[PDB]
């Protein structure tokens, strides 16, 4: 694991997207600003589309 | 490697007959250097679509067949 968070995206009851973020980056999710903040938790949660974010430490820690 | 500094998009065939296999085989190549996202595809949710810069598509394919069995590169793609 090369970066400090994963993202996962769960759309109509499943995660089929998740995506890679440092602790304090700004990515984009589509055409969506996303911050993943010092937890690895990303805002907003409540995408446009109304998709759900959900983040963590990768397994091979911070 | 022969990628360094492209943006890529590559499709792997996996083998993921659950969702725990899935969520376990995104995690996995999710975790190869240069990897930006992760997406599963297919009717029958078998590839994953991995984007993102200088990935190394051997480490990447070596990875996921020694822990789900079968991996097979379907191509890899600018963009």
């Amino acid at each position: 694991a090369w970066k400090d968070c994963i993202i996962q995206r769960y759309k109509d009851g499943d995660v089929n997207n998740i995506y890679t973020a440092n602790r304090n980056e700004e990515i984009t999710i589509e055409e969506y600003k996303v911050f993943v903040n010092e937890a690895c938790h990303p805002y907003p949660v409540i995408l446009p589309d109304r998709s759900v974010l959900s983040g963590d430490f990768t397994s091979a820690y911070a | 490697s022969a990628l360094t500094g492209q943006r890529t998009k590559i499709v792997v065939k996996v083998h993921m007959p659950c969702g725990k296999s899935r969520a376990k085989a995104m995690a996995l190549a999710a975790s190869v250097n240069g990897v930006d996202s992760v997406e599963i595809t297919g009717e029958d949710k078998d590839r994953l679509v991995v984007v993102g810069r200088g990935i190394d598509p051997v480490r990447l394919v070596a990875l996921l067949r020694e822990k789900c069995g079968l991996a097979e590169l379907l191509m890899v793609e600018l963009v």
